[PDB]
């Protein structure tokens, strides 16, 4: 009353909070009511008067004066303007209801409703003086800055010559009656030159009780300048126990900024972590460093083990206008039990591995050259060491010919690939043995390094037209191998009854032909215009059986069974198998498309018939392995006419929702190999609303089983039946709810769970999330365990402090529920 | 039924003066872009009247599946191309996107095998959002893109340029 007494903005001034220019929400036009949040009751809105963008030049502009009454005092030299009195200057305007003007000194005095007002500037006072010889003024007030949508007050307010405004008992967003938090410097100091502000006695106070103090800070009020505080995340895990982040923001240029992550955490210690981000028309990158003396001594005699703990990398991209463009992906961690014991932010699925990959790459107008280093760091100790391609040389490119002639395509591949096995072994005190490192289970040319080059010519003559298409083609594939084996290698080749032949090629053609038609049926489907195509496909495929048995693996793979499969020159990738086929895939298409052109729809079947067996196999797929008493459960799958039915389908309806889903079922063995059904759907409406559901079963997988050296199919333990379901829901006006579930059926345990709410106002948001994942764990026998995590997420929001930039503390919100971009 | 073989009214562009412009200058999304509007009829000219822009390509991956060591397993690749049309004096006539996702298979011990892999599956999906922009382009007439134009200009040079000092 009468004076400051915290929380809300005086009452006494205007019963409706008039002389703050607040208009309420029922009196505010569209086009204003679009620049407030759903929840706020009203908007500053300065009044229109002339000069507000012509700027404030101090002579520039005739002074307009405007005031009802005058008079004069003769003792003390004072001239009064009284009345409702206005004197503006272009830009700077000023009412008051008495102008006193001191003219022994030059002292202009404001005395009544004082108004104070610049573009976009507010400031509302009982008293306020200046003298006009040097710029001094004086201010006893609250004030209001309709951009931001901020209001604050002070005591008493003063401005030196050098134009530095100081406050004394000082801001907030808070709708006048809101009262919920306010930021109270005690000293508060503003430079506008260097663009800096400082406070003393800085005080956090929520409904005018204080919660944080600190005795001096700092912080930019030059417009939006290069900083910012973001809102803390309070959490609580059970292996960090209670946690504090508190993120800071510097918004450093238009094309680039950076974030700075202390984490404090009870059962680790204090976690400094940063990144910079940077975009531009031709590159973009992002670094991240972070380091921590972990006080958890767990891992002690770990495998590897180190009390420091730190990551740091980049990930670049420069020269997207040119035809040179230089990547980068490199990171570097301390341990490989980093993200096992760092990575709270994340939850469920954390890596296994980093990436370290330079590269380089002409792209000419004909053809492509990449040059490539890349290897990568494990973050467990229980897989097998990779190999690096330290060179990959890459050509790849045609011929200019004429249209409607052949088709010369040329492929090279140089690539230098290597390896330091890491084999230790470890006992125990007594005389057992502790753990094997997985690499000591490799034997014979699993143990091998070497170069490879690889020549790839090929012709292809396509002859299309409207209705359809055949393409016949022919490549030619040569790879020659120099190979090296340890000597450990070779003595298990010797006990094989085999010898290592260093110098090896491969020679191989293929023949391939392509041939589809295309059909157009208009319907209409729910009172739509449907212009429903069907494309049948047929590929016939002829590649020469080569024994491969001799040749390492380092690039290639066995993908399962897909839709995509029918139509791969090799169901291998890389260069070290190429599969001996002799076969015919045939499948159709169907797609629906709308008048725009926009496919709504579409299904695809498919499935390959097989002449020939299907004899090269990865290592252990072969008679090298099914030396093992019996063979698999589908892995028999040589020697049989047909490939599993293929289905897959698609039906995306307006950017609203979309579904996809595929099937594989395997007849020979009536068993079904591979199937999932996916759903998302986030309105454009009202992007609030959230719901992902899906289905994933696959037992048709070839991995590499880490304890046998070599390749495996039925790998019961790591068979995919799992359901993901999330949502994001509102309630009622202000509430929100949501969660998260992903359960693994085939071993029937939970892998991810997590839910929360969501309280939203006009000036601050609560978020509040139980969750509980599992989290990849090594033990210290080197043997992978699932270690179950509990956790408790918080997150206070004052909005308009320069946090609308994403958080990283909420990764487990992002990766866990596509759709998170709730944009308000 | 009700099908009928697809007539060369219907494999034919109704236009075929574009430019094609992207971020990625020389990429392979815009290079097999180009290639395959020409090889329809489209001629693509620096000085056509109605340029096609790629103005971001995203390539996020994502983990869908877990291993029985609760370590991931299968991985969703998903390309997105967000492209403009701009006719003249560089004002945008539509805007859209195109988006395709596909899987594959993770080995923690096979990861040369696995970015080859990953890196295959890229290039699929590239074919697959080139099909889905002349699908999108061969639904569009030369016409179209007048009257638009013309209707963009009446909205941006009636009612902005109304305020030019005073």
């Amino acid at each position: 009353l009468v004076t400051e007494s915290g929380g809300r903005a005086l009452k006494s001034r205007s019963a409706d909070y008039s002389h703050l220019d607040w208009i309420p929400r029922e009196k505010l036009t569209a086009a204003q009511l679009a620049e407030i949040g759903p929840y706020c009751g009203g908007s500053y809105i300065e009044p229109v008067r002339p000069g507000m963008d012509d700027g404030a030049p101090s002579d520039e502009s005739p002074t307009y004066v405007s005031a009802k009454a005058s008079r004069y005092e003769q003792e003390k030299q004072i001239a009064t303007l009284a009345g409702d009195v206005v004197l503006r200057q272009g830009s700077m305007q000023v009412e008051g209801d008495e102008a006193n003007l001191h003219q022994l000194e030059n002292r202009g005095e404001l005395v009544g409703n004082v108004k104070l007002r610049d573009k976009g500037m507010l400031v509302v006072g009982d008293h306020a003086q200046v003298q006009l010889d040097n710029g001094e003024a004086q201010v006893d007030a609250e004030y209001v800055i309709h951009k931001a949508h901020a209001r604050g007050s002070a005591l008493y307010a003063k401005r030196s010559e050098n134009a530095i405004i100081m406050l004394k008992d000082g801001y907030t967003r808070c709708e006048p009656s809101s009262n919920a938090w306010t930021l109270k410097g005690n000293n508060v100091k503003l430079n506008p030159a260097t663009g800096f502000g400082t406070a003393t006695n800085a005080t956090l106070r929520v409904k005018d009780f204080p919660v944080f103090y600190t005795p001096y800070i700092y912080f930019p009020i030059d417009d939006r300048r290069q900083s910012g505080f973001l809102p803390p995340s309070f959490s609580s895990t059970s292996d960090t126990g209670f946690t504090l982040v508190t993120p800071y923001y510097f918004n450093l240029a238009p094309n680039y900024d950076a974030t700075l992550y202390p984490r404090y955490m009870a059962k680790r210690g204090m976690m400094l972590e940063g990144e910079f981000r940077y975009l531009t028309h031709s590159s973009e990158g992002i670094v991240n460093a972070a380091y921590l003396n972990d006080k958890d001594d767990h891992r002690e005699g770990f495998p590897d083990y180190s009390k420091d703990r730190w990551l740091y990398g980049l990930k670049n991209t420069t020269g997207l206008d040119s035809r040179w463009l230089a990547e980068v992906d490199y990171t570097r961690i301390s341990d490989p039990y980093y993200f096992q014991d760092l990575d709270t932010d994340l939850g469920v699925g954390s890596t296994t591995y980093v990436n370290q990959r330079g590269t380089l790459t002409y792209r000419g107008d004909t053809f492509t050259g990449r040059l490539n280093a890349q290897a990568y760091q494990l973050a467990t100790t229980t897989d097998v060491t990779p190999y690096d391609r330290l060179p990959q040389i890459t050509f790849d490119g045609f011929l200019p010919y004429n249209p409607g002639g052949m088709q010369f395509t040329y492929g090279t591949e140089f690539v230098r690939f290597d390896r330091d096995l890491d084999e230790n072994i470890y006992f125990n005190d007594d005389g057992s043995i502790r753990g094997k490192r997985p690499d000591a289970s490799l034997q014979g040319l699993a143990r091998a390094t070497g170069d490879r080059m690889h020549l790839e010519p090929g012709m292809s003559l396509p002859m299309t037209r409207s209705w359809g298409y055949v393409t016949p083609t022919l490549k030619y594939l040569y790879t020659k191998y120099d190979l090296d084996l340890d000597s450990q290698g070779k003595t298990d080749l010797n006990k094989r009854d085999e010898s290592f032949d260093s110098n090896q090629d491969r020679s191989l053609p293929l023949v391939k032909v392509d041939s589809g038609l295309y059909f157009d049926r208009d319907t209409t489907f729910a009172g739509t215009p449907f212009r429903q195509t069907l494309e049948p496909r047929a590929m016939y495929l002829y590649v020469p059986y080569k024994d491969q048995d001799s040749l390492p693996v380092f690039d290639t793979s066995e993908p399962s069974f897909s839709y995509d499969s029918l139509w791969r020159e090799n169901r291998f990738t890389g260069k070290d198998r190429i599969g001996d086929a002799n076969q015919l895939s045939l499948g159709v298409t169907s797609r629906f498309i709308e008048e725009n052109g926009f496919e709504r729809a579409s299904i695809s079947a498919g499935q390959i018939y097989y002449f020939r067996d299907r004899r090269v196999q990865l290592p252990g797929l072969t008679e090298k392995d099914l030396k093992r008493l019996n063979l698999d459960p589908s892995g028999l799958d040589n020697d049989s006419w047909r490939s599993p039915y293929a289905f897959a389908g698609q039906y995306r309806f307006n950017r609203d929702w979309r579904i996809n889903s595929d099937f594989n079922w395997n007849p020979n063995t009536s068993r079904t190999e591979s199937g999932s059904a996916i759903f998302h759907y986030q309105p454009e409406v009202d992007p609030g609303k959230v719901v992902n559901v899906g289905y994933r079963y696959r037992a048709d997988a070839r991995r590499f089983d880490s304890s046998r050296g070599t390749f495996r199919y039925g790998n019961e333990n790591d068979i995919i039946k799992q359901h993901d379901f999330s949502v994001i829901w509102p309630l009622v006006p202000q509430w929100s709810v949501l969660a998260r579930w992903q359960y693994d059926y085939n071993k029937n345990r939970t892998l991810e769970a997590f839910g929360g709410f969501e309280y939203d106002s006009c000036c601050w948001k609560l978020r509040l999330i139980n969750r509980y994942w599992l989290d990849v764990d090594d033990d210290a026998f080197l043997v992978q365990s699932e270690k179950a995590d509990r956790g408790i997420f918080l997150q206070i929001v004052l909005k308009g402090l320069g946090g609308i930039v994403g958080n990283k503390t909420e990764m487990f919100l992002d990766k866990g529920i596509q759709g998170y971009r709730q944009r308000e | 039924c009700g099908f009928q073989l697809r007539g060369l009214g219907d494999a034919q562009f109704a236009l075929k003066e574009i430019d094609v412009s992207a971020r990625n200058a020389y990429g392979p999304t815009v290079r097999e872009l180009k290639e395959t509007l020409e090889n329809s009829g489209v001629k693509v000219t620096s000085n056509a009247p109605y340029h096609l822009v790629l103005v971001r390509e995203d390539n996020q991956q994502r983990t869908v599946s877990y291993t029985g060591s609760a370590r991931g397993a299968e991985f969703e690749l998903t390309n997105t191309i967000n492209y403009e049309i701009v006719g003249a004096n560089d004002l945008v006539l539509m805007s859209n996107q195109v988006q395709v996702q596909k899987v594959y298979v993770h080995d923690e011990n096979n990861l040369i095998g696995s970015d080859q892999e990953a890196a295959q599956l890229r290039s699929e999906m590239r074919r697959d959002l080139i099909q889905q922009l002349s699908m999108r382009l061969q639904a569009l007439t030369p016409a179209q893109l007048d009257e638009a134009q013309r209707q963009a200009e009446a909205k941006a040079k009636a009612e902005a340029e109304a305020l030019r000092a005073a």
